[PDB]
RNA sequence: GACCGCAGCAGGACUCCGGGGUCAGCAGCCUCUAGCGCGGGAGCGAACGCGGCUCAGGGAAGUCGGCAAGCCGGCUCCGUAACCUCGGGAAAAGGAGUGGCUCUGACGGCGCCGGGUCAGAACUGGAACGGACGCGGGGAUCCCGACUGUUUACUAGAAAC
RNA sequence: GAGACCACCCGGCGCGGCGCUCCUGUACGGCGCAGAGCCCUGCGAUCGCCUGAGGGACGCGCCUGCAGAGCGCGG
């Protein structure tokens, strides 16, 4: 089961300092992808990583396109997540593709 | 019901809102906005500025 | 002054500098205090357009002018004030007319926009004044 | 030593204890009074603060200056969807002080108000009003005890709960109000009219009529913990104060030994529960009406509903009251609005001839989106 | 980076060698080389404090006192007073310009080859240009001490020496 | 909508889309018969058109996507 999402670094650096504000969102995407994958242990390949990190600390990308595969299960269940560039984010929305 | 003109700008001022500035010249200038007024009060050209009536009348678009 | 005035926000302090718009031969006017102000502690005493104040002709002015006490009107100020029809409306400088206690003004012309609040509180400021904004 | 100078203490001590508001919503309190053979009518209603308009009103004020002249004045859209009753209670007048006699609840009690009575109602026992409902649905259950109440009540008042499915509020739970039937030839003639609405809407049309004065009771903004300058409006003291400028300086003589509740300290500056009085209803309508907010110098449809929409509330679907001024609280906070207690006897009487429907949203220059469209042509 | 201060202490402690851009600069601000993330981390975004930022109208009315803040400032070209020990004052005071493009002259250089400054010009642009950075607010006096210097390490830098 | 922590008021949240509206001021790019000039067949700050454009949103309505109510703990 492989998810498509966005996620808006923005939105998760506001209301905290600027100068956190890569950390900030690289803790930010490993909480959300819980929720979508509804799982505990979240990695991030570093592609997110360098990605998050690509405008410096202060400034974040306004938006990320994540693919998070649920590899890994039988009482593990981590989820790998990989930066999917995109020209732009249009009408892009969570895309739950495939089964285990 | 009555409504007045931005002088810099040329868009409309509903009743209520916006100021009016008089000048030493004795001619009362009713802006719509704090643009409208800071715009005018850093003799920025009307036409130069897109969103003006102003300038779209130069370019035609309005008229 | 006549009639009942509306509260309009108070731009000119004491200490307020303000240009003479009347011809009597005083060209700035300073503000020593406000007629008809009774003040908490430590506010400076405030007055807005068609406020009566007395102010002192500085050097610049005539002599016979200067160095007395005087009352005046203010007919323009800066700072924006509401009128009661929602108009918020504001005046390129400062500026005051001298007048004598009874209501006479010292000059014969008045130069200038003025107030209509002034106007309104000054028959004599209204019948001079070329134009009342 | 004396204190030398001559000001007035900072703040009115009756709004101490300045804490955290611990009632639900804003109360009632006090009802206006009976005058006994008036028309029968209820005193207040339960509604959700909007947002704010500004209209241009032409003033009658005889001996004024704005006589005879147009005004531009903020008003309050409180949105007020219908109430429903729900119960009677009527309480004797004991030498303790106003005593219930009884609550007479409905025959059916709805799902919004059933919601108040549980913390999380999808996991709750349901249980509440069980045995109840088998007692009733017969209706004599219902008229034995409304008689108990004729004969023992003094003061009748109606149970009424708020519809928070018509409002764009996340409630989901109804707020219950207790509304109290007045003017009545006779308390029976009040118990009579209490049962002829029970399990029917009521509505602000029928509760206020427009020109009347209301107190508004409501919680106002929240502040957080706050400091003597802005809790209080003391000066701030000269820049050279070492350890800060935003505080009161001397917090009291020797003796008195200990700190008096005068003296001003730092906490909690807003939840507070405060009534405004005298506030004079411009408008009640409905927004299914689509000219609503129309003159006749409108000349376009304009409902009550702001281009963009209300900020920080939503779609005021339905019936509304329109005040002139403020009302405490923010928007989406319950106001209680109330028959004024004491009216200002010499108010201009109110003739609306310009409404805005502008955006809140920014700065509008359109009443009307279809002007938008037709300003930005293509 | 191990010395000395009770210490793996915002304190001291002598040198040598010193790239690039902008710049008059070894200044400030960014960078190559080289070094390298300091008695810890997470949240939250109250009061208040410390270090800053902006403020309508007024403009010292505040205060023992403009303390603090702010104005001012680079360069070029005008222009510049009383007084004076004739050296000064003087950057007195006070004006005007400044960007980018496209050029045009100068100047040594000739087998014409090599400079990057000084002028002048058009055309531009929300009415911008020392666009960050660096970087006097000025004037009128009065009292002392002529001056540059020196001083009470750890409360007095002064008119004292 | 409430807050130092708590408490409060609410609860199938939220996420990220799409509309509306608002902010800012006309996007990158393409084209040109604009452009002072230059010397060579190109350069050129700018300018005009596409373009009240593009970008943004914490406000409003909606869901075309994932989702979202403990087999927790007390009682």
């Amino acid at each position: 089961i492989v998810y498509e999402h966005t996620i808006r670094l923005n939105k998760a650096v506001r209301g905290k300092p600027s100068k956190k504000a890569a950390p900030i969102a690289i803790r930010a995407i490993r909480a959300q992808v819980e929720k979508l994958a509804k799982v505990e242990d979240v990695r991030l390949d570093p592609s997110v990583n360098v990605f998050v990190w690509s405008r410096g600390i202060r400034h974040v990308p306004r938006r990320i396109r994540l693919e998070v595969r649920l590899e890994g299960d039988d009482e593990h269940k981590f989820a790998y997540v990989i930066n999917k560039d995109v020209e732009n984010f249009k009408h892009l929305t969570t895309e739950k593709k495939g089964s285990e | 019901p009555r409504i007045e003109h931005c002088s810099f700008c040329s868009k409309p001022v509903y009743p209520g809102k916006g100021i009016c500035f008089v000048r030493n010249d004795s001619r009362v200038f009713r802006f719509c906005t704090s643009k409208c007024h800071r715009n005018f009060k850093m003799k920025r050209n009307p036409r130069k500025v897109r969103w003006t009536k102003t300038y779209r009348l130069l370019h035609n678009k309005d008229m | 002054g006549i009639g009942n005035k509306f509260r309009i926000s108070c731009g000119l302090p004491v200490g307020a500098v303000i240009n003479c718009a009347d011809n009597s031969g005083a060209k700035s006017l300073n503000m020593i205090a406000v007629k008809n102000w009774k003040g908490h502690l430590n506010r400076f005493p405030k007055a807005s357009v068609g406020d009566m104040v007395l102010i002192t002709v500085g050097r610049d002015g005539k002599p016979e002018l200067r160095r007395k006490v005087t009352p005046a009107v203010v007919v323009r100020q800066r700072k924006v004030w509401r009128r009661k029809d929602g108009v918020w409306i504001y005046f390129q400088d400062n500026a005051g007319v001298i007048i004598n206690p009874k209501g006479e003004l010292k000059g014969s012309s008045i130069t200038g926009p003025v107030a209509k609040e002034a106007a309104d509180r000054w028959p004599k400021i209204s019948t001079t004044a070329e134009c009342v904004h | 030593s004396h204190r030398k100078f001559s000001c007035c203490r900072k703040g009115n001590l009756g709004y101490l204890p300045r804490k955290r508001c611990t009632r639900g919503r804003g109360r009632c309190k006090t009802f206006p009074p009976d005058v006994q053979g008036a028309p029968i009518h209820l005193t207040a209603f339960l509604g959700y603060k909007a947002g704010c308009t500004h209209v241009m009103r032409f003033i009658d004020h005889r001996g004024s200056n704005l006589h005879n002249r147009q005004a531009i004045d903020q008003a309050t859209i409180i949105d007020a969807p219908p109430m429903i009753c729900t119960a009677i209670i009527g309480y004797a007048k004991t030498p303790k002080g106003l005593r219930a006699v009884t609550t007479v609840w409905a025959a059916h009690i709805a799902e919004p108000a059933m919601r108040r009575f549980y913390r999380n109602y999808f996991h709750a026992e349901k249980t509440a009003f069980s045995t109840y409902m088998k007692k009733a649905a017969d209706g004599t259950y219902i008229k034995e005890q409304l008689g108990r109440l004729k004969q023992h009540a003094d003061v009748i008042r109606i149970v009424a709960h708020t519809q928070p499915a018509l409002t764009p509020l996340k409630q989901k739970k109804a707020d219950i109000m207790e509304i109290q039937v007045n003017g009545g030839a006779n308390v029976a003639e009040k118990v009579d009219y209490a049962y002829a609405l029970m399990e029917k809407p009521i509505s602000i049309k029928d509760v206020f009529s427009v020109g009347a004065q209301i107190d508004t009771i409501s919680i106002t903004r929240g502040r957080g913990f706050e400091g003597v300058v802005t809790r209080w409006g003391v000066t701030r003291l000269p820049r050279k104060t070492r350890r800060g400028n935003r505080k009161v300086a001397c917090i009291g003589a020797w003796h008195p030994a200990n700190v008096q509740y005068t003296v001003a300290r730092a906490g909690q500056m807003g939840y507070f529960h405060r009534t405004d009085t005298n506030k004079q209803v411009f408008m009640i309508d409905t927004a299914e009406n689509p000219r609503c907010c129309t003159t006749e110098f409108d000349l376009t449809d304009k409902s009550i509903n702001p281009v963009g929409g209300f900020v920080n509330y939503g779609r005021v679907q339905g019936d509304f009251i329109m005040i002139k001024g403020t009302c405490p609280g923010p928007k989406r906070r319950p106001v209680v609005m109330r028959n004024a207690l004491l009216p200002h006897r010499n108010c201009p009487p109110v003739q609306l001839q310009w409404i805005s429907t502008a955006s809140k949203f920014g700065h509008g220059i359109f009443e009307t989106v279809e002007e938008r469209r037709q300003f930005y042509a293509k």
